[PDB]
């Protein structure tokens, strides 16, 4: 749901975030705005008028707070491309569910008319950890394994396509992955 | 300190801009100059009429406190010791820490500020939430340095005789002063329903933004041809034309008043005085911005 | 994870190569992430400094720690240039006034006394005729707000999700919005419940 | 003496003579931009200020190449003549650069720069031990196109490589603590470039007088506001005495200096100031420590990262941290006077009031040196003897040598 | 026993669902100086506290004053059970309002 969607809209309407999609219509190389955090949500829904968009905040939790008051308007065209809780040579895997949050918007990101991840992606809010982390080119390449009622599909092989996507085996089903 | 030379006594009252050269004529002042410290020598552009010598610390240096602190001095017979400040209590010259022997050098009924107003002053306090955790800050300091600075092992004296002289509790004083005569006020900026709140707000900050600036200079120009009051308090030096310049750039008339004077209605004044922040009294018909309101920097 | 230049050499890419080839990049506070990216390289480099060191890993062969660094940070200026090189402007938002910058007419919500102080805010912007919001969180906490402003001589109603604030009236509405704006070229006006309430 | 004197003479007259008998672009007179920074100003000049602002812009508008030094200790308004005349300077189209022997010095005049310069067109950057590569080759080592207009740096100012499209004013505060491989380039763009030396070291004043004609000088002493004595209480070592005034510091978010000078030991003393106060960011710093973790451990410190600065005597010294006001000198009669009072100096000089601590050790009594010498700290004479060793350093810096042989 | 005393002492027994539980990440391993330290770090830059385990209380200064050799800018504290409860409660309060960064 977008709640907020039209309260935002109204917001818009202003001539100084009129004058913002004016300029980035014409994409320059060098566009600076200055303003209080408050208007960090305006700002970005100012920008999405014109595309996709991604937006980088400090720290996880003012992604977190950025991701979501932009879903109070924009809904399912937000998502976050959170942060690795691990440094990239610490001797410790991140967490199972940010990594699966990351190659789950990736792929959406490569596929924005599949309605089987959700909705078009407009703007992606991530963190400095993020936008700096250097990432193989061949994450979105894995294939993930969609299960839906009908599709004929072999017991094993996806049983052998889901340890190789790094699921751990067990008897009973506890955690994720 | 005070020098003695002949028929002459240099002196430098502690609550004084220059010290003092008083010149006797058998057992009278005969002539009495500010000079100083530099070169020694008369400032003869300055006057003075007379000169009070208050005293330097918070006691009288008596036979009482020279006996007392040499019955004292029995008890515990280097310079940062107990003994040596004792010592030199005995024959009567004063020394740094003595402040913490009162209660056995001049031991009397220890009394508070409120007693020394006049009768029937109230008392205001400001912010009285922040007054308590400071006076909880101050005791717990306090009885720190006591502990630290007086115990057993610091002397080589009893620590509750001492704590007459330290730290009274926020309601110990409240309770004095209203026991003395005079009302305990309070002023706070917290919400209560059970005090009376004043028809002014505070001003407009513009945070060091242009756009804030612009709408509180467009305000006062609102504001003036309104037929209302405007004023602008500038504590800085030489910064109360620049502020006409700006609100001319606003397209809004401006002066700077004499010192003293209030401003006119319909025109903004710029008044030089000392104001941290400013003020919105709408049944004054007022409006006061500083020089603090307009860059977010103090003085 | 720690392995990876070495169990799977291949050229590193960045975020900036996944995003829609129109896609800009808009960083918040843009001195506060160069200091967080000054802090996430030192950790970072920390991290692989201690965590495969020569005192940690097993004797008679050491562990390419500059091969390592092929999976490391980029640094704040590498990852702008790489972004604008791929057809991704890098833009900027900020809160300390820049002069070579361009300043938005949208002031921050007044709210840190400050409760009656600001409801007779909003019922004097509300009675001027102009556009006002309140944004609650909860949608029980927003009837609260319709008669905590009501118990002040002001009225206040509750806005459909995705509908537009009346002209003169205020009004509570369920939303995630943070902190409000105040922006006079709309004469517009919204005020949340996390600046509002002490919370 | 007096031959090994003449050595000295001889070479200031020649520095005198070479420099007035070369050639030298003088500066206009003062932009109308000039004043309104003398507007922002957010205090009242001194009579000794602005008689200096004057002398500083007589000889920049004359013809002659500029040498001139300015003297008077911390807290005056000595930086700010700097900003002046490096604004008349660069507002007649030449550059500036200010070169520091400390980074924590780069970092605080360049904040002092940037501060006041704002609001007007100067563009100024700063090239120190930790910035980039990014920022310093590109934007601070990148110039010659004239992009920056003054620059505060460091002897990297001075590597192989640096050029300046018409540079016409350097200033160096604190010239004597530069290396002996630094001081010979300083030394040498004077006669070339106008320059303006500051310093804190004071010489006496039959010397300002002596060489009035061979090195120009123009000293401050007005005080803008008046500097109250620090409290100093001296006497025996006592862990809940020295918690109690570290912690009295932490409370007003103020810092504090913790004396320690064998550095042998010099972390064991730390962990017992911890131990102390465990509340406390206690770090140590000291000379035998390699250069990058001492500017970064005092980078963090006046960035107020830690609380209490466990160093030596010649760390401390060397340090401008207005909010350290509390001074602990442990075994103080270790110390020569004029170490104590040169210790003292630099705590409590601002607004706010300060407290040192010189504290003897409790298990050994006191030796029959230093027994009066504490109690001559305690007094607000005797200290007279150490006030003169103060002056003599300074002679050593706007003579050029240091003669030790003959001041014996 | 919830139900067998369903009569004499109800219960609201409610409990986080593993579904929406984010666990903690579990490192298992030698002990390393530099691990250690670079991980206390990294708690302290997000204005974090740490606990530091530590049973043998007559060796407890002995702890805190290793891991002050190991991260020195940091604010350590100890607190066990043998000491007067003031200093205990004292202690505690503190960490709880940041007053310290590892207990």
């Amino acid at each position: 749901q977008t709640p907020i969607a039209g309260l935002v809209e109204l917001a818009l309407s202003d001539p100084s975030l009129q004058d913002v999609i004016r300029r980035a219509a014409d994409r320059p190389a060098d566009l600076a705005l200055v303003g209080p955090a408050s208007a960090r949500v305006l700002v970005a829904a100012a920008l999405a008028q014109n595309g996709p968009l991604l937006v980088v905040a400090a720290t996880g939790r003012e992604a977190d707070e950025l991701t979501a008051e932009l879903r109070g308007v924009f809904g399912d065209s937000v998502a976050l491309f959170p942060s690795w809780e691990t440094l990239p040579h610490e001797r410790l895997s991140p967490g199972v569910e940010t990594v699966g949050a990351r190659l789950m918007l990736l792929r959406r990101l490569a596929r924005p008319d599949d309605e089987t991840l959700g909705a078009p992606l407009r703007v992606v809010v991530t963190t400095t950890r993020s936008l700096l982390q250097p990432m193989a080119p061949d994450l979105v390449d894995i294939e993930p394994v969609t299960l839906s009622v009908g599709a004929e599909m072999e017991f094993e092989d996806v049983v052998a396509r889901l340890v190789d996507l790094s699921y751990t085996r067990v008897d009973m089903v506890g955690k994720r992955g | 300190e005070f020098a003695v030379r002949g028929g002459i006594l240099d002196v430098f009252p502690p609550t004084a801009e220059h010290p003092v050269r008083v010149e006797f004529w058998g057992d009278e002042i005969s002539e009495m100059r500010a000079f100083a410290i530099a070169d020694q020598r008369s400032i003869p552009e300055v006057p003075v009429q007379t000169v009070v010598a208050v005293p330097c610390r918070e006691l009288l240096m008596t036979d009482d406190v020279r006996e007392r602190a040499a019955a004292l001095a029995a008890e515990h017979p280097v310079p940062g010791t107990v003994p040596d400040m004792l010592a030199k209590l005995a024959e009567g010259i004063p020394v740094d820490g003595m402040e913490a022997l009162l209660p056995l050098l001049h031991p009397i009924e220890p009394t508070t500020l409120t007693r020394h107003l006049p009768e029937g002053a109230p008392v205001l306090v400001c912010d009285p939430e922040k007054v308590r955790t400071r006076a909880a800050d101050l005791i717990k300091t306090g009885r720190e340095f006591l502990e630290a600075s007086w115990s057993t092992a610091a002397v080589g004296i009893d620590l509750e005789a001492l704590g007459a002289s330290g730290f009274v509790t926020f309601e110990e004083a409240r309770e004095a002063a209203r026991e003395g005569g005079h009302p305990w006020w309070t002023l706070s900026q917290l919400s209560d329903e059970s005090a009376v709140e004043l028809d002014i707000r505070s001003a407009p900050s513009a945070r060091g933004s242009q756009h804030n600036l612009e709408e509180i200079f467009a305000m006062l120009r609102a504001h003036v041809a309104t037929g209302g009051y405007a004023a602008v308090v500038t504590p800085g030096i030489g910064t109360a034309h620049r502020v006409v310049e700006q609100l001319g750039e606003a397209d809004t008339a401006a002066t700077i008043l004499e010192p003293g004077t209030a401003p006119k209605a319909g025109v903004v004044g710029v008044l030089k005085g000392p104001l941290c922040s400013g003020v919105v009294l709408p049944g004054a018909n007022l409006v006061i911005i500083t020089e603090t309101d307009l860059t977010g920097n103090r003085v | 994870e720690a392995l990876l230049p070495l169990l799977h050499p291949i050229e590193p890419t960045t975020l900036t190569r996944h995003l829609p080839e129109g896609a800009p990049v808009l960083v918040c506070d843009p001195e506060k992430v160069r200091t967080r990216a000054a802090d996430l390289i030192k950790t970072g480099r920390e991290f692989l400094e201690a965590s495969w060191s020569t005192a940690a890993v097993g004797g008679d062969a050491p562990i390419d720690l500059e091969a390592l660094g092929a999976s490391g940070f980029v640094t704040f200026e590498e990852a702008r240039e790489a972004a604008r090189e791929g057809g991704h402007p890098w833009w900027t938002l900020s809160q300390l006034s820049d002069e070579s910058a361009v300043e938005l007419d949208i002031r921050s919500a007044p709210s840190a006394h400050n409760l009656e102080e600001i409801f007779a805010m909003l019922r004097a912007h509300v009675a001027t005729g102009g556009y006002a919001a309140v944004v609650t969180p909860g949608i029980g906490t927003a009837h609260r707000v319709v008669e905590q402003l009501g118990e002040a001589d002001t009225a206040a109603t509750i806005l459909e999700p995705g509908t537009a604030p009346k002209a003169g009236v205020v009004g509570v509405l369920k939303g995630p919005l943070c902190s409000g704006v105040v922006l006079p070229g709309a004469n517009l006006v919204i005020i949340t419940e996390t600046d509002l309430t002490g919370n | 003496a007096r031959r090994a004197v003449r050595e000295i003479a001889s070479e200031l007259v020649a520095l005198y003579a070479k420099r007035q008998s070369a050639p030298g672009h003088a500066f206009g007179p003062d932009t109308p931009w000039q004043a309104e920074m003398e507007d922002a100003f957010g205090f009242t000049e001194t009579i000794d200020q602005l008689t200096a602002i004057q002398e500083v812009k007589s000889d920049m508008e004359k013809p002659v190449p500029m040498d001139r030094v300015i003297c008077g200790d911390v807290g005056y308004g000595k930086t700010e003549i700097a900003v002046r005349a490096a604004f008349k300077a660069v507002q007649d189209g030449k550059q500036v650069a200010v070169l520091v022997p400390t980074t924590l010095l780069a970092d605080q005049h360049l904040q002092t720069f940037t501060n006041r310069m704002a609001g007007f067109p100067v563009t100024v950057k700063g090239l120190s031990r930790f910035t980039d590569p990014a920022e310093s080759r590109a934007v601070i080592e990148g110039l010659k196109d004239g992009s920056v207009d003054v620059v505060i740096g460091t002897h990297r100012l001075l590597q192989t490589g640096v050029t300046w499209k018409d540079l016409g004013l350097i200033i160096v505060d604190e010239e004597q603590r530069f290396g002996v491989e630094h001081k010979e380039h300083i030394k040498s763009m004077r006669t070339h470039v106008d320059v303006l030396t500051m310093s804190a070291t004071p010489i006496p004043r039959t010397l300002e007088m002596s060489l009035a004609g061979i090195r120009e000088m123009s000293t401050i002493l007005t005080p803008p506001e008046e500097r109250y004595p620090v409290l100093t209480y001296v006497g025996p070592h006592d862990d809940k005495q020295v918690a109690a005034a570290l912690r009295r510091e932490l409370l007003r978010d103020g810092q504090a200096f913790y004396i320690h000078n064998r550095v042998r030991t010099i972390d064991e003393a730390a962990a017992r100031v911890r131990q102390l106060v465990p509340e406390a960011r206690v770090v140590v710093a000291h000379g035998q420590m390699n250069e990058e973790t001492l500017e970064k451990t005092v980078e963090g410190f006046w960035n107020r990262e830690y609380d209490i600065l466990v160093c030596t005597t010649i760390v401390e010294t060397g340090l401008d941290i207005s909010n350290a006001n509390t001074l602990i000198v442990e075994r103080a009669d270790t110390f020569g006077l004029s170490q104590l009072h040169q210790l003292r100096g630099r705590v409590g000089r601002s607004r706010e009031r300060g407290y040192a601590y010189f504290l003897y050790p409790p298990n050994k009594p006191l030796t029959e040196t230093a027994y009066d010498r504490l109690a001559t700290i305690a007094q607000n004479a005797g200290m007279a003897v150490a006030m003169k060793d103060l002056e003599i350093r300074g002679a050593g810096n706007v003579l050029g040598a240091e003669q030790s042989g003959h001041v014996a």
